[PDB]
This record gives C-alpha cells, structure tokens and sequence, in this order.
C-alpha cells in the first residue's frame, strides 16, 4: 500500500461520504456517536413505562 | 505502484528481463555475436514464453498451463 | 436408543455370503432371514469388511485412546506395530542362520502370544463376612481375562515409566518384555497368582 | 516377477528397457554423494534392507537424458521436480545427483532450504556480507557435509581473490578451496562468511571446462517464501534480510556457464501454503515467479502399475509383508486402494504390515 491507495481512499472519501485526512480510531468514535442516537431519546427507552 | 495493475503486461517485466538475460547469456554461449534483444524477441520460443506466463499469471494454475510452459521452455533451452 | 427391538447384529464375512447354500440349519435360518430382511444396525465406523483388519488390534486401540483423538491413537498404534517390526528385522541382520529360521518377524501373532503371556487366570473379589473384607480366588470368565490383559499393558505403558522415553518406543519395549515371559505384567500376574494361592483356604466362600 | 535387481549402479547406463528397476547402490557410494541431504523418513528402508534400491521411474530416467546433452557452453539452467506431495519429489532429485558424481559434476548440494529458514534459534548479525543478519549455526551445518560431497574437484579450486577473514587473519592466494570452506569452521563467528565469500569463487571457475557447477537446493519455496523468524521489538523480517542466504539467491541467475543446476519443490514445511497447494507458483510465490530463469518444470506422476507391480513383488523375495493373506491378489487392489499408487503412503502401510 501506497499513496496511489492513499489518493484513492481519499477521493473515495469525498465521493461515498466519509472522513477525508486520517484519523485515530479514538475520534471515529465521536463519528459513531454522531452517526446515530443517544441513549435517552428512544422511543423504547424514555417511554419504557407508558 | 503496479500492484495495482491486474494483467501480466510484458512492458518491463521481471521474467522479461530474465529471458533477455537469457538470450545474452546463450548468444555469448553460442559465440554468435549478434547482440539485437529487439531480433532475439522475434523469435517463437520467447513468444511462446510470454503467452506462457501471461496465461499462468492470470489464469491460475492448471496442468496443461505447465505442459505449454515445459513445451515453449524446453524448445527454447536447445533441451530435446 | 437410537435403535430398538428385533435389530441385528453386523455382518462382516464377505466369504459367508458367497457360499452359504452347503448347509441346511443355517440355510433355513437366511431363508428366514431373507423373507423378513428386517431393519438391521448399521455398520459401524471403527469397522470394515478387509482381510488386512483385526479384532483385538482395535480392542487395544480403543482401550487405548483417551476422549477423542482417534487419529492420535491411530499414530500410537501404527508407529508400535512398524516399531517391533524393524526392531525384529534389525534382530534377524544380526542373526545366525537358525537365528534365521527361528526369529519371527509377524508382529501380529507375536502380539498375540503375548497377550496370551499377559493373560490372567484366576481372580480376585472383596466379600464381607464377619465384618471384614476377605480376598477370596475366583475364576474367571474369558472375556475378563482377555480384558485385563490388554488394560494391564495399557496402564504399565502409561504411568510405570520415566517421563523421558516416548511412548511407541515405551510400548514396543514393553511388548517385547512381554513376549518372552519376563516382562513386570508377567511378574504382577506371578504376584496374583501368588496371593490367589495365599488366600487358597478361602475358596469356600464364594456362593457360586 | 518384475525386473528389479539385475541393472547394477550406472546412471549412465539407464535405458528405457531398463524400467521398474530396482537398482543396488553400494552403501560406500553413498558416504561420498549422499551424505548431505535425504528425506527424514527415507532413512528407515536403507538400514532395514542394506539395499539403496531406487526403481525406475520414469521422470527420474528423464530428466538424465536432459543431463547427456546439456552443453557445457550454456549457464546455469533450472530444473524443478514438483508434483503431488510424497511422489517422491525429494527422491527425485536423488536419481539425478548420482549421475553428475557419476559424470564427475560440482554437486552444489543443499539439503533443506525449510531448515535455513525455519526453526533456528540463535542469531547473529554481520559485517563483512553489508550488514544483515544471518546463522552461523546453519552455515555450520552446511560446511561440514559439503566437502565430503566432491572431494576431488574442491581442492583443485584456486581462490583467486584476496579475501579478507578477520582483523588477525586474511586469507591466502591461490590456496585450496578444502582449506578455505574449512579455515574458520572453527571461528564460527564469520563461518557465516564462509558461504558468500566462497560460492561465489565457485562461480568464477565454473566457466571454464574443469569444473561443472550444478546447484542442487531442495524446497525451493522457502527461498522465496516470507519466513517466521522474528526480531526483538516483534517484527518479522524477509527473506532478503538473511545474509546466510541473500548471496545463495545470487546463484540461481545464470550468470555461470558450464553445469546445471537441479532443484525439488517440497511440501514438508511450506510455511503459509495450503497443504493441498502442491505446484511451482502455489509454493514459491510472487518472488519465486519473477526470478524464475527459465525453468523446466518436471511434474512428477504417480504410479503406472509398472512401478506399482514392481514395488510389491520386491518385497516378496525380502519376505517383508508379513500378514498371512497379504500377497493374495484382491490384497494387492485395496493397498492399490489406500496408498492410490502413491509411493510415500505405501511405505506408511509397509512400514507396519
Ligand atoms: O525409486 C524411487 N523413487 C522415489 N521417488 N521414491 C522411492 C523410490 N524408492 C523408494 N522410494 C520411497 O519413497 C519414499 C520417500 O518419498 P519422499 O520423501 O521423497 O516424498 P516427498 O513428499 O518429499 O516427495 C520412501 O519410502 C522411499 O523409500
């Protein structure tokens, strides 16, 4: 691997809708946190009890 | 970075480069000088040779892939 | 369980069921095999129908294995038959010419006189009377004797040993003690037999 | 019945006629050209018989007649002797090198190339072959045996070349090459430059007619395979950071005349190959491809019952299969059955019945 797959991650990057420069594993999990819900706002958790 | 080239194109290739080698070396063997590496690729055997490992690079390895490739190296080496 | 009433026994003589139209006993009994053909067992995995093949070499064999490694018990088994083979051969280069011809080189029925070495004979059983245990002598029924025998070698292979020999090596060495009447299962037979001669004068008490 | 024993030790005199033959080798022959390398389980059927009796077969045959008129004017040319595992791959390489002893030939042996690479635990590095590291415990293994391979063509060898050995000792001009493998088999500090230094002295002079240099290296796919030994700080290394044996791949380049060179691909210890991966490319690898120089590939069969009937009725005079119905005919058809005429697993089953 080198920057011939480097440029082609990165223009894919740009096309499929992901993060562009690298990264750390430790800041895609604000990433994950933010490509879906917190724990509190589903409809199955704070109305657990009706 | 040619790792990402899929066909065994002949451009500049290791094996090319081998049997160029080749063809020096047995040239010099034979004392006749006639040192052309763009004569010596228009032989048969050399050709031979190039489908050979073009189709064992590709299309994996079978049988027959290798009784052309002993068929096109064993003309080629003055073996009988 | 899985199986169930009237199911038969396995089948193996391929010669039995070649020419089996000699006799008249066995004859009716086929026909009246044949006219139910009911719904036998099937034939097991440790079994076939070959020649090369022997019953108490596969009695040894699973006596042997421990769990679930049958390839393991296999390599054991293999690797001590083709063990006392060479050990044999390399005995019959270093051999006279009557040394020749009275050196036996089959492992199979050298096993086998050495089973038949390692045999017991007569037994033992723990009966109360009196409040005390009391060794009595017993005889014993055949496939007992034969059963014993061939745990015997199994266990004095095992764990009466350095932990430094292997064990096809172990066990070769240990059928070789045992086929020439000198080997420690010989002389814990000779031990049992002597305390069944020890304990004689209690063979009243036995019941049957 | 079958032909077995009458053709004696010639493998300059191996016809077509000549097949299934069970031919004597004398066990002093075998002192001098095979001593070096052998299969580990090839061992147990000489010292039980007293009869290195190698039949026929036929690439084993054919391969000779490659070896009649392959002319000293051409280099270095590869020959590989593949096929399915335990054809005898590795004994087929062992029909070729009595005839080049035979024919006189510089027999290059090499016994394993998978023990220069796996299953060596102590390590050292270099400074004399450009700083890799490299074994000295294995360049101790091969330096011993290799003398005794061709005793009278080494020591012949004039070394040409000023070689610099340590900073207490050199190296003498024009000495025999039996002193100069030999002079720091003691120092096994730079043992390790004895290989580099000296193969390479054994390219020179293969040019010319004295001299027939044939490389004979066993397994090559460990040559060129990614090996599993590893560094300090975790990190494997490849198999050109080996200083022992980086020089040995400047061999097999043809940039030599005068001999050629034999080779076996095995499948012992072909590390990160599947078992059922059996022919050149699948063991080699990319880097086994691209250096290749052309080669003649030699695949290697299995059985005609020519070689299998050959194989069974010479064990009937050597009154080796013991079993009581063994030698009936049906008997034949089920080893016939389970070792499928393949040599190697009919020995597994000879071994114990
Ligand atoms: O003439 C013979 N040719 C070959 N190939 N093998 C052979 C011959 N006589 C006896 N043998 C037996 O072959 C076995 C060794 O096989 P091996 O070790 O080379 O298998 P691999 O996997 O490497 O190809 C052995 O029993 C030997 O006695």
């Amino acid at each position: 691997l080198s920057e011939y797959a480097f440029r082609m991650s990165r223009l894919s990057a740009r096309l499929f809708g992901e993060v562009t420069r690298p990264t750390n594993s430790k800041s895609m999990k604000v990433v994950k946190l933010f490509s879906e819900l917190p724990l509190a706002k589903k409809k199955e958790t704070y109305d657990w009890y009706p | 970075t040619e790792a990402d080239m899929e066909e065994y194109i002949w451009e500049n290739s290791s094996s090319e480069r081998n049997i160029l080698e080749t063809l020096l070396q047995m040239k010099a063997a034979e004392k006749n000088m006639e040192i052309n590496k763009e004569e010596l690729l228009g032989t048969k055997e050399i050709e031979e040779y190039k489908k050979s490992v073009v189709s064992l690079k590709n299309e994996e390895e079978n049988e027959n892939s290798i009784s052309q490739y002993k068929e096109s190296v064993k003309r080629l080496l003055n073996v009988t | 369980s899985r199986y169930s009433p009237e199911f038969k026994d396995p089948l193996i003589d391929k010669e039995y069921y070649r020419k089996p139209v000699e006799e008249l006993t066995e004859e009716e009994k086929y026909v009246r095999e044949l006219k139910k053909t009911q719904l036998i067992k099937a034939a097991p995995a440790g079994k076939t129908s070959s020649v090369f093949e022997d019953p108490v070499i596969s009695k040894f064999t699973n006596m042997m294995m421990i769990g679930g490694n049958k390839v393991l018990a296999r390599s054991l088994m293999i690797q001590t038959l083709e063990a006392v083979k060479r050990k044999q051969f390399e005995k019959y280069h270093a051999a006279s010419a009557e040394e020749q011809a009275t050196i036996e080189r089959n492992p199979y029925t050298i096993f086998h006189q050495a089973l038949k070495n390692c045999e017991p004979m007569i037994g033992l059983v723990p009966i109360l009377k009196g409040g005390r245990f009391y060794q009595v002598p017993v005889p014993l029924p055949d496939r007992r004797r034969r059963f014993l025998a061939m745990k015997w070698m199994i266990t004095e292979c095992r764990d009466k040993k350095h932990q430094r020999t292997l064990m096809p090596e172990k066990l070769s060495h240990k059928l070789l003690e045992a086929f020439h009447n000198q080997g420690p299962v010989i002389k814990r037979k000779h031990d049992l037999h002597k305390m069944a001669e020890a304990n004689r004068a209690l063979a009243h008490y036995r019941w049957w | 019945r079958a032909i077995s024993r009458t053709n004696e030790n010639d493998p300059a005199k191996h016809g077509d006629q000549h097949e299934g033959q069970h031919y004597n080798i004398s066990p002093q022959d075998l002192e001098t050209v095979f001593p070096h390398g052998l299969p580990p389980r090839f061992v147990m059927q000489v010292k039980t018989f007293s009869e290195a009796c190698l039949m026929v077969r036929k690439p084993a045959l054919e391969l000779l007649h490659y070896l009649k008129n392959t002319s000293f004017a051409y280099p270095a040319i590869r020959y590989l002797l593949y096929g399915e595992k335990g054809t005898g791959k590795t004994l087929s390489l062992c029909h070729v090198i009595h005839f080049c002893a035979k024919q006189d030939w510089l027999i290059l042996h090499i016994p394993d190339a998978h023990l220069w690479v796996k299953n060596c635990r102590d390590l050292l590095q270099s400074s004399y072959n450009k700083q890799r590291f490299d074994q000295p415990l294995e360049a101790s293994t091969w330096l011993k045996n290799f003398k005794t391979t061709n005793e009278r063509f080494l020591n012949q060898i004039k070394v040409q070349e000023k070689y610099v050995w340590n900073k207490r000792e050199s190296t003498e001009k024009g000495s025999p090459l039996g002193e100069v493998v030999e002079q720091g088999i003691t120092r096994v500090r730079n043992a390790t430059d004895a290989v580099g230094i000296v193969l390479k002295e054994l390219k020179r002079q293969s040019s010319l007619g004295m001299f027939h240099l044939l490389v004979a290296v066993d397994g090559i796919n460990a040559l060129w395979g990614r090996t599993t030994l590893k560094r300090e700080d975790k990190s494997p290394i490849a198999p050109e950071e080996l200083a022992l044996v980086h020089n040995l791949r400047k061999m097999m380049k043809n940039d030599w005349h005068g001999g050629a060179i034999v080779s076996a691909l095995s499948q012992t210890g072909s590390l990160f190959k599947p078992r059922k991966a059996y022919l050149p490319q699948e063991l080699l690898g990319k880097e086994g491809f691209d250096a290749l120089d052309p080669f003649i590939p030699i695949l290697v069969s299995n059985y005609n019952p020519k070689e299998f009937e050959s194989c069974i009725q010479y064990y009937l005079e050597n009154n080796w299969l013991q079993h009581e119905k063994a030698p009936t005919e049906e008997g034949k058809k089920e080893l016939l059955f389970l070792s499928n005429a393949n040599p190697s697993l009919l020995e597994r089953h000879c071994a114990y019945l």
